[PDB]
């Protein structure tokens, strides 16, 4: 019997490490942010003169 | 009046002397690991 | 064109092993190498 045409869309898709707005972050692979102090991630600054 | 009507009044009144003793949230607690964003990775990235 | 890495950066563990057997001399031989960097290298620092 006679065909039949399918016309599928396609998408491009999206990973946010090819992006290039991952020059502004540090992306960290991580496990367990659950064992985190609160609010508490000290960083200690020396400025010389 | 709240702290003597309590039981155990030896260790209630010394457990509630931590809010004076205690400055950072790591004071009475050792150091044992480190966990490196690579192998050395910076001075200026954030160690835990 | 720009370059990056292929997938997020992984923790890696340091401090197991601390070996505490730590002699004399390789402490002095560390040290003498450590200082020459100062006036070698100021901003590579191993």
């Amino acid at each position: 019997e006679a065909l039949l045409g399918v016309y599928t869309n396609v998408v491009e898709f999206v990973k946010f490490l090819e992006t290039a707005l991952a020059a502004a972050c540090v992306n960290t692979e991580f496990k367990d942010l659950r064992r985190m102090i609160d609010g508490k991630i000290q960083f200690k600054i020396s400025m010389p003169t | 009046a709240t702290l003597e009507q309590r039981p155990f009044p030896y260790l209630a009144t010394e457990a509630n002397l931590l809010t004076q003793i205690k400055e950072s949230a790591a004071d009475g607690l050792f150091k044992s690991f480190q966990l490196l964003l690579g192998k050395d990775a910076r001075e200026g990235s954030v160690r835990f | 064109a720009m370059s990056g890495p292929a997938a997020y950066a992984s923790y890696v563990v340091r401090g197991a092993n601390l070996v505490t057997a730590v002699s004399y001399g390789r402490a002095m031989r560390n040290f003498e190498q450590f200082m020459a960097r100062i006036v070698d290298h100021p901003n590579a620092l191993p």
